[PDB]
């Protein structure tokens, strides 16, 4: 009752010690579809759930396209992560002009918090509202991250997020003992396995809403829509 | 309408009622929940009105799980039948062109009942002081012609500050009690008027200071002004839930 | 009210509440009056500052020389009108400098109008409280007179009064009038008893004529034997009509 | 409603800021300010007292050039910005014209300066209103500027606290054919008039002008002529 | 103060910022880290919570380096900590550069505090909501350890303890003989001071992490090596 | 700064009271007395002094990184009151005014040069929408080639003037009380045992050498020095004997 | 931040 | 355009005319710099960006461009109160020969053209 | 236990305590004062129909376009306030007149959708400080067969195949929804 | 709110007191407004209008209310599958956030079963002529109301943060006279319900007439299997006994439904 004065501003202390529209921007991610991501130790592998608004449209794309060794995956605002794939693509592009070589992840997603966090000090701006998770390969073997919008970022090996993914989550921590030690399809057949948790027990993990990102030591970054991910999917069992 | 809790309707003669006004802050509101806590008070009734935005929940005042299980509304009438002591409780918004409509009905009631007096507890916005009234006490008072035949001697006695004037007077930020006052001195109904520049924020020390403002003339307690009043036990989350993890 | 606060909100029946209580804060000043004659015209003031410790510098408290040919008078708020009155000097000066003949007296109103319509439409500012009168002499209209408001609108009077009491003087200057037939002796008569109706000593009102002889205009403010003369003649006047 | 923007006319027709701005000027120490037929004289009560005051330290009475001065009544930050300004437009004007400047002239260029603050928004009005004296062609000048940026020609003024009174006694017992000493007397006598207190050399101060310059008057001079009266 | 405390440049009756305060309030919602200086060196610790077992063994660190001479650790809101330590390392960073020896630690001290307090004047930002410790070690200045308060205020300390329970963690630091112990004591005593003031039902699980810069690592900031921090925790919960 | 400008006739500082009066700058005056020390400075015939408090309420402190006392040039010595953040700004600021009128004039700046540039610059932030006062007040002392010791103030309004002895923080009446008794009735003995007797009578606490810091400029040394335990606990010896 | 306020 | 502009040659715009019209031009940018990098070298990060924070707030309140403005209190923070040079009695721009439409430069100050 | 009130929709960069920006969704809700469009995609050409709500017969027919030339080959509709989508035509055009001068190409529909589509996202020098309230409707040939595209005042683009944007677009879906098919010619 | 350098602004008020108090042309403008959003009672089924309110003309001794989506989807793939019903009447509103709107059926078998489906937005202004309207001025004295609805989670107040609980989960408030009881924890103490279900259960309370009301706090408010299937609990209480016959019907007609929602609009993703 006595909160009305202190969440209009990203600029403004609570008399708790709370700043509420930074907790109003997070409570956003949860507004989209639920994306897995994990790794072994060779690849790296990203699995989203696309979802339609209608029978008669097309599923929006969740797994974007940053360098040939990074790959992001979406959940929340539409704009924010658009801006996000254009500062990030800028950036590799141009470290690789002038460096002659790629990018490493690390200083991508330093580079990402810090410009993330400038527009929640000041005043006439927001929070972004979108969180990612980037797979990528370098030097140091895979890699993985998340992106929060309160600007903190996690050096994670499996982790999912948007709406409903406690289930996932907790799959992927019961499971996460025998990751290392896999292949390209059982890790795969593993993501997939837990990305139906997500879904009520009546539902199928048909051919028509699953993307699939794949990067690898001497495999690029690759997306796989509609007739490309049947290899990965007639091994699952049943529920 | 008074629509009886039981099945008849109390008699009410020569008592005293005593209601808050929507205003800023919701002092009023707080010295009332501060007054019916610790008195103990039980409900009789409920007033059913067309103007104030509908609410529901359990029991506001609980102190066991035999009575934590009663459901309220927004507008409420307590008595306690042996001090002579009535009080109204409202819990929501006046929905807009339904102010004047309450007071007549508020006031046609109160003179059919048989009350001997109505004392309001309101506030003020403390921007639009003047100088002289920033080196004052922020306490002030309005009494009805009809009652200063009465008590006036008793006020002047206890040093208080009659509010300043403008001729005639301007509230602003007291919600309905202007429009009361004007009302009540034109039916020639005995009223006083409780009030204290406040602002928006954690508002419970207002409360407290304007329930020891009014035990200051009433004298319903022991004198002096030490856990003397009673929070309620729905006073527990006043800014939110918690904290979200991963963040601090 | 809920849209009377900035000049850059619309009423919700068309309106600009800020405008008008600027137009409204002019009927405080004093009086200024001017009629167009037929070889001549003429202004006519009321002094507001008449007080025994009081000196007396300058030539006029209200009427200002703006260039070789046109005067003004204002009527308003006075740290305005000095600006006001600098930039139009200011504006007169640049037209000269370019096409080496002097400025027209409604090129000149609208330009200055331009400005005081500017700080109506952009927000943080306050607008000019200021009302003012032309008089002049043009090649191609001859003798003219117009008028200002702080709203930026212009037009072109034969007899016109602005300040306090401007209700009265217009309507008996209606009355009054008489078309393409004004003498400049009959208008400082009509001058003098519309004054003297709507307010006499000869040390309240300051007068200034522009003619044009042998053709160069003549711009004068008429001394105070000439005033206090005209004032007895017209006390005369009204008392044998009687 | 309508007293707390700088910018907003009240439904009356009123800027109410600028009020307020006058009154925080008419609550500060006296001033004074008679022309005689051959000087001016300027006169003022101070503010710091006590013993504990260094004498050549802060001055109310500033000189501008070497014909003109100045008194204030009001709010002191707001006064050496504006007696900074008025030193560097006096000295631009003698740059560019060769020849010191009227006073007239420093007067409208001073008050053009105070009239910006009254009309934008994120700003306040200078709480200080200023006394001028000059001498230009053989002629006395005196004058005075409003917080608002509107400025007057007087013969003898008094501004700041209780100064209605003081008008009424200008007025009372002002001559036109005045000598310079007579001026300071009767300067003199009418900030006794309201002083709260016993009046000492050590806490008024008295700047006088004539064909020579300007120039502010030492304690002696000043105890000299208090004997007198 | 209730009307005078929406904004970071606006006075109470009293004379006081109230932004100011609720920002050294928001410190107090993040665990307990300690620093104890001792004869040779300083040692860190911080109490960290872990959120879940999907998160590297070496993610969300609170222990930071400066350059090769400089430690750090914070407490509060993390992303204005990360900013604040990449603003050090850039100052220490041009200090070495332009004078061509390493900084002092006072004169970075300064430079960060009077930057925190930049923030305290103006409507248009946001004052910092994090509290850190600096510490370094040289053979002719010896240990030296400093504060940072998110009102810009620094100070010189032998014993600190910022966090949700300093008031504990300092009631036990008082009760040390700094002065006339090696870090070798020291790390134990630290471990037993976190485990004390830790609340085992507010908090499901915490990790340790311990780090020091002293005389035996020539002045350089590092981890202490994993055995010595499996007998300091056997240590800790054996007096415990 | 969208942000705007709070309503009242209080709570901003570009609003005028109906008596014109600001209250943000004597709100910012009341913001000197939250630190809870008081100051002094006494001019002699040929020395200035500054004595000031010193509270150190915790073990765990380094009592050498706790002071008051400031060196803003080689010849100028300062003493602040009120918030620590505040007056170490307001230091640095007048360092960086002193460094650039030397740059600029071509010789070291006077004290009352100094302090008319700082409450100059403290003027603007009374009068813009944006800023706001700093909570501080500055004591300023020194020799001048010609005049002698000299002892400035400056105060959160912008306004500055000098003085012979003065005093500021939470006792400054009865200090001052007292300066005007003691004055209205010295060599360097003298002007550190007046200011001592000064501040132990206003306060009534028979001080300890590790309770006060002394700061002093003479004619025959003209530089800023910092007075060490040692010759303050004799100074105390001879004051009690 | 507060250096991408100025521009 | 080809009307609010005209009598415009690039080739005569690349190369200056005078050695003094570049440096003359931009002096104060350049006095600022010098000013802010010595400040930033020897104090720190905080010192220029409070000095730019207060230019900055202070240079926004002025009248619209079309009329001359003063500069008081931006004055007083450079310094150049107490000092008079070249650009303030030579080619007054109080009395300036030439002036545009008011709307059109204020729509050209926010840079809406 | 008391009620209330609060206000999280006066401003374009406040967050709900769910999210949910509320000056986009009354944004979007202001697409239903527009006239129906409808358009549909099949195996040999694309269609387009809007009507045009004449308000009187003085009026000159052809001067309401509802259907506008992006170029050669590819379409355009409209819905909602008619100022917006006259700058966003006008990008349009630039963009693919730019495309062609620097490559000697034609422009994908997809591609030309996206360079709308990056101007409208950016809001709160030139840029508005509010979502446009306008929805197109794009639609041709191109390497590939028949397309039709989307956009909303959120700044979005998403492929389809049977749309429908106005003050009837519920009822119009439904029955696209109904009645489409797979593969039909433009008769059906 | 400030729309440029300096502006004075005022802080919000939360007890809604910035209205103050303060011509023929106003009250005309005024009559216009108030009868642009007036509730009205129409029979559907041809004929124009009704008379009478609908409990006045009609006797009950069970009335069922669903409000929101879930809610009303949750009685047609529930109740309505089985046996038929005959449409009364339905309102005709109109606020700044609308425009089954509000239809009344009642069981053929037993005409004394009534059921209502309100998927509309109703106002503050008009919860009072809408209880008018339906109910009317002399209640029955022997009743049955059940009322259904959907809040979402972040409403909820607890010690914990609110992204910790197990959501979706029921909450019950009920009238002193149910004798009978419920099949979810009653709400908490710090948690108040308002709008169209709070105005009926005071209406209820006051006029000492059994009725329940039910809350489903989710983290989803759009068409969602699993926030429908969290009313099942309720099938189990006597408030629906003799109204539910075949589930798995129920499920396909559940999963038709849930293929054929809606279209959706391109902000999240």
């Amino acid at each position: 009752m006595f909160r009305n004065q202190y969440d209009n501003d990203v600029t403004v202390w609570s008399p708790q010690g709370r700043i509420h529209q930074i907790e109003y921007a997070m409570e956003a991610v949860k507004q989209g579809s639920a994306t897995v991501g994990l790794k072994s130790k060779t690849h790296a592998v990203l699995v989203a759930l696309k979802r339609a608004q209608s029978e008669l449209a097309a599923h929006q794309k969740k797994i974007l396209h940053v360098d040939n060794h990074i790959g992001i995956s979406i959940a929340g605002l539409t704009a924010d992560a658009r801006l996000l794939c254009n500062f990030m693509r800028q950036e590799c592009l141009d470290s690789r002009f002038v460096f002659d070589r790629p990018l490493p992840v690390s200083r991508l997603v330093s580079l990402i918090g810090s410009k993330t966090q400038i527009p929640t000090q000041r005043y006439g701006r927001r929070p972004y509202g979108v969180g990612l998770l980037i797979a990528g390969y370098d030097d140091m073997g895979p890699h993985i991250f998340q992106t929060c919008p309160s600007a903190n970022y996690f050096d994670c090996r499996a982790m999912s997020i948007g709406a409903r993914s406690q289930s996932a989550r907790t799959y992927l921590e019961r499971h996460m003992s025998e990751f290392m030690e896999c292949n390209l399809n059982e890790l795969v057949k593993h993501g997939l396995r837990a990305l139906r948790e997500t879904l009520p027990a009546e539902q199928d993990l048909t051919t028509k809403n699953v993307s699939i990102g794949i990067v690898g030591k001497d495999l690029e970054f690759t997306i796989y829509d509609d007739d490309d991910v049947s290899p990965f999917l007639e091994g699952l069992e049943e529920r | 309408m008074f629509v009886p809790c039981g099945e008849s309707a109390p008699d009410l003669a020569g008592f005293t009622l005593l209601m808050p006004a929507v205003s800023v802050g919701n002092v009023g509101q707080l010295a009332m929940d501060l007054i019916i806590s610790t008195l103990n008070m039980s409900k009789i009734g409920y007033f059913y009105t067309d103007c104030l935005v509908p609410m529901v929940g359990n029991n506001p005042y609980a102190t066991t799980e035999g009575n934590s299980t009663e459901l309220s509304i927004n507008a409420e009438v307590y008595s306690l039948p042996s001090r002579k002591l009535v009080a109204l409780q409202l819990r929501s918004i006046f929905i807009k062109y339904k102010s004047k409509p309450f007071c007549e009905k508020l006031l046609s009631w109160v003179k059919s009942s048989g009350c001997a007096r109505v004392i309001v507890l309101s506030s003020s916005h403390s921007y639009q002081r003047n100088d002289l009234q920033l080196r004052s006490t922020p306490f002030r008072y309005l009494l009805t012609p009809s009652m200063q035949k009465s008590v006036q001697n008793k006020i002047k006695s206890l040093n208080w500050e009659e509010m300043e004037k403008s001729f005639c007077i301007r509230i602003p930020g007291g919600g309905i009690t202007k429009t009361l006052y004007d009302e009540s001195c034109s039916k020639e109904i005995q009223m006083a008027v409780l009030l204290k520049f406040v602002s928006e924020g954690d508002n419970i020390p207002d409360a407290l200071g304007l329930v020891e403002y009014l035990n200051e003339w009433l004298q319903i307690l022991k004198p002096l002004s030490a856990s003397r009043w009673k929070i309620p036990s729905s006073w527990r989350l006043l800014f939110g839930s918690g904290l979200p993890p991963a963040l601090f | 009210r809920r849209y009377d606060s900035r000049t850059t909100i619309f009423s919700p029946e068309g309106r600009l509440y800020q405008v008008e209580y600027a137009m409204e804060a002019i009927g405080h000043a004093g009086t200024c009056l001017g009629i167009l004659a037929n070889d001549g015209v003429l202004l006519a003031a009321e002094r507001r500052n008449i007080h025994k410790l009081l000196d007396e510098v300058f030539f006029s408290e209200k009427i200002y020389k703006l260039n070789e040919d046109m005067a003004c008078s204002v009527a308003g708020i006075t740290s305005d009108a000095n600006v006001l009155t600098n930039e139009l000097r200011l504006i007169a000066q640049r037209y000269l400098l370019q096409y080496q003949e002097p400025i027209p007296c409604e090129q000149l109103v609208t330009a200055l109008c331009d400005i005081k319509q500017a700080y109506t439409q952009f927000g943080g500012k306050r607008p000019f409280g200021v009302s003012l009168l032309y008089i002049g002499w043009d090649k191609h209209y001859g003798f003219q007179l117009y008028q200002s408001d702080p709203s930026g609108n212009y037009g072109g009077w034969k007899a016109t009064c602005i300040g306090n009491n401007s209700a009265a003087a217009v309507s008996m200057l209606k009355q009054d009038y008489k078309e393409g037939e004004m003498t400049l002796k009959s208008a400082l008569a009509l001058a003098i008893k519309v004054l003297n109706k709507t307010m006499l000593s000869a040390e309240k009102v300051e007068i200034a004529t522009l003619t044009r002889e042998n053709g160069k205009t003549v711009i004068r403010v008429l001394k105070q034997k000439e005033v206090e003369q005209l004032i007895k003649k017209h006390e005369e006047e009204e008392a044998k009509a009687e | 409603g309508y007293s707390f923007s700088l910018t907003t006319f009240s439904p009356s027709g009123k800027l109410v800021q600028i009020e307020y701005a006058l009154a925080a000027v008419a609550g500060g120490a006296p001033s004074v300010g008679i022309k005689a037929a051959n000087g001016v004289v300027l006169a003022t009560e101070k503010k710091q007292k006590s013993i504990l005051y260094d004498e050549r330290s802060v001055h109310k009475v500033e000189p501008i050039t070497k014909h003109i001065g100045l008194v204030y009544s009001g709010m002191g930050p707001d006064y050496r910005v504006l007696v900074h300004r008025a030193r560097k437009l006096a000295q631009q004007y003698y740059l560019v014209y060769q020849e010191p400047i009227p006073t007239a002239q420093l007067v409208q260029r001073v008050a053009s300066v105070m009239q910006e603050y009254t009309q934008s928004g994120g700003v306040r009005p200078f709480g200080v209103s200023l006394l001028i004296c000059g001498w230009n062609e053989g002629r006395p000048y005196l004058f005075q500027s409003d917080p608002s940026g509107a400025y007057f020609a007087w013969k003898a003024t008094a501004m700041g606290k209780n100064y209605v009174n003081g008008k009424t006694f200008l007025e009372k017992r002002y001559n036109e054919d005045l000598e310079l000493e007579d001026a300071i007397h009767t300067a003199i006598l009418t900030l006794k008039e309201s002083f709260e207190g016993q009046m000492t050399e050590d806490n008024i101060e008295v700047g006088i002008c004539n064909e020579a310059g300007f120039r502010r008057l030492t304690p002696t001079e000043v105890k000299d002529y208090l004997a007198a009266i | 103060g209730t009307g005078y405390d929406l904004s970071a440049s606006t006075f109470s009756p009293d004379g006081r910022v109230f932004q100011v305060e609720y920002a050294m309030k928001a410190v107090e919602n993040s665990s307990t880290a300690i620093g104890i200086r001792c004869k040779d060196g300083v040692v860190f610790g911080v109490e960290k919570l872990v959120l879940s077992k999907l998160y590297e063994e070496g993610s969300n660190k609170r222990l930071f380096n400066v350059d090769r001479h400089v430690g750090m650790a914070v407490a509060g809101l993390l992303a204005d900590a990360r900013s604040l330590a990449d603003i050090a390392r850039e100052e220490a960073s041009n200090f070495r550069s332009n004078f061509g020896y390493n900084i002092p630690l006072k004169h970075l001290a300064d430079r960060v505090a009077m930057y925190v307090h930049a923030y305290t004047l103006y409507s248009a930002v946001r004052p910092f909501g994090c509290s850190f410790m600096l510490g370094s070690y040289s053979v002719n200045d010896g240990a030296q350890l400093y504060m940072i308060d998110p009102s810009g205020v620094s100070y010189g300390y032998w014993g600190c303890a910022i966090g949700k329970a300093r008031q504990a963690a300092k009631t036990e630091i008082e009760k040390l003989q700094m002065k006339e112990m090696t870090c070798r004591d020291i790390v134990k005593e630290v471990a037993k001071i976190i485990y004390i003031v830790h609340d085992e039902v507010k908090d499901k699980a915490f990790e340790l992490e311990l780090s020091w810069v002293g005389e035996l690592t020539n002045g350089r900031h590092e981890i202490v090596p994993k055995d010595i921090r499996e007998e300091a925790e056997k240590y800790a919960k054996e007096s415990l | 700064m969208s942000r705007g400008s709070s309503a009242g006739f209080d709570r901003h500082i570009t609003i005028f009271s109906p008596e014109g009066r600001l209250y943000q700058v004597e709100y910012a005056f009341k913001a000197i007395n939250q630190g809870g020390l008081t100051s002094v400075a006494v001019r002699g015939k040929d020395c200035a002094v500054i004595v000031t408090q010193k509270k150190v309420p915790d073990k765990l402190l380094d009592s050498s990184t706790v002071t008051h006392l400031f060196k803003i040039t080689e010849n100028i010595g300062c003493v602040m009151t009120g918030m620590t953040a505040d007056s170490r700004s307001q230091v640095q600021r007048a360092r960086y005014e002193a460094a650039n009128w030397k740059y600029k004039y071509g010789y070291e700046i006077p004290v009352d040069m100094l302090c008319k540039r700082i409450a100059d610059i403290s003027q603007v932030y009374t009068q813009n929408a944006e800023m706001r006062p700093l909570g501080c007040c500055m004591i300023l002392i020194g020799i001048d080639e010609e005049q002698g010791p000299q002892v400035y103030k400056c105060d959160p309004a912008g306004y500055y003037c000098g003085f012979k002895a003065t005093a500021a923080g939470v006792k400054q009446t009865e200090s001052t009380s007292f300066l005007e008794k003691k004055v209205k009735k010295w060599t360097f003995e003298q002007t550190v045992e007046t200011a001592i007797t000064c501040l132990s009578t206003v306060l009534s606490i028979d001080f300890k050498p590790s309770e006060i810091e002394v700061g002093v400029v003479t004619v025959e040394n003209p530089k800023f020095r910092i007075l060490t335990e040692a010759e303050i606990d004799a100074h105390l010896v001879a004051l009690a004997e | 931040a507060l250096a991408s306020v100025l521009e | 355009d080809l009307l609010r502009k005209g009598f415009s040659c690039v080739k005569n715009e690349l190369l200056p005319s005078h050695p003094l019209e570049l440096s003359e031009k931009n002096f104060q940018l350049n006095q600022d710099k010098m000013n802010f990098s010595t400040l930033r070298n020897i104090q720190g990060l905080f010192a220029p960006l409070k000095l730019q924070m207060e230019f900055k707030a202070v240079q926004q309140v002025q009248r619209l461009p079309f009329l001359s403005s003063s500069n008081l209190s931006l004055d007083v923070l450079r310094g150049n109160d107490e000092t008079i040079g070249f650009e303030d009695i030579l080619n007054d721009p109080s009395q300036s020969e030439v002036m545009g439409e008011p709307h059109l430069m204020v729509e050209y100050k926010l840079g809406l053209l | 236990m008391f009620l209330t009130r609060s206000e999280y929709d006066r401003g374009v960069n406040t967050f709900s305590p769910e999210g949910r920006l509320f000056q986009v969704e009354y944004a979007i809700e202001a697409i239903k004062l527009g006239s129906t469009a409808i358009g549909i995609q099949t195996s040999e050409g694309v269609c387009l129909a809007v009507e045009k709500r004449i308000t009187s017969p003085l009026m000159e027919p052809s001067s309401i376009e509802k259907i506008v030339e992006i170029d050669a080959h590819i379409g355009c509709a409209m819905s909602g306030l008619i100022a917006d989508a006259k700058t966003l035509i006008d990008k349009a055009r630039v963009e693919t007149q730019n495309h062609w001068f620097t490559y000697n190409e034609t422009m994908t529909v997809e591609s030309v959708t996206q360079a709308v589509s990056n101007l409208a996202l950016q809001f709160g020098p030139g840029a508005m400080s509010r979502p446009f309230g306008v929805a197109l409707l794009f639609g041709g040939v191109d390497e590939k067969g028949p397309q039709l595209f989307h956009m909303d005042p959120s700044g979005t683009f998403v492929q389809c195949d049977a749309r429908a944007i106005g003050s009837a677009s519920e009822g119009a879906q439904s029955s696209l929804q109904e009645v489409y098919h797979k593969s039909m010619t433009l008769k059906e | 709110a400030a729309t440029f350098f300096g502006e004075v602004v005022k802080a919000p008020c939360r007890a809604g007191t910035e209205d103050e108090e303060e011509t023929p042309e106003d009250r005309e403008v005024r009559l216009q407004l108030a009868r642009k959003r007036e509730v009205r009672l129409l029979r559907r089924q041809t004929k124009t209008s009704l008379e009478v309110s609908l409990l006045e003309k009609y006797p009950c001794s069970k009335f069922i209310i669903a409000i929101g989506n879930n809610a009303v989807a949750f009685l047609s793939s529930f109740v309505m599958n089985s046996g038929v019903w005959e449409e009364v009447g339905c309102a005709k509103l109109w606020n700044e956030w609308c425009r089954a709107f509000c239809v009344f059926y009642h069981l053929k078998s037993n005409p004394s079963v009534f059921l209502c489906q309100c998927s509309c937005y109703v106002a503050e202004d008009q919860q009072y002529q809408w209880l008018e309207k339906v109910f009317g001025s002399c209640p029955r004295k022997n009743m049955q109301i059940t009322i259904l609805t959907c809040r979402h989670v972040t409403d909820y107040k607890t010690s914990e943060s609110t992204g910790s609980l197990p959501s979706p989960f029921l909450r019950a408030l009920k009238t002193q006279n149910f004798k009978d009881s419920a099949c979810c924890p009653l709400l908490e103490q710090p948690n108040i319900v308002h709008d169209l279900p709070a105005a009926v259960l005071s209406y209820c309370q006051v006029w000492k007439i059994p009725a329940i009301l039910y809350l489903c706090y989710t983290d989803v408010m759009k068409l969602d299997l699993i926030t429908v299937e969290a009313f099942k609990p309720i099938l189990s209480t006597r408030s629906l006994k003799g109204l539910v016959k075949n589930i798995p019907q129920s499920t396909e007609i559940l999963k038709k439904l849930m293929t054929t929602n809606e279209i959706q609009s391109n902000i999240y993703t």
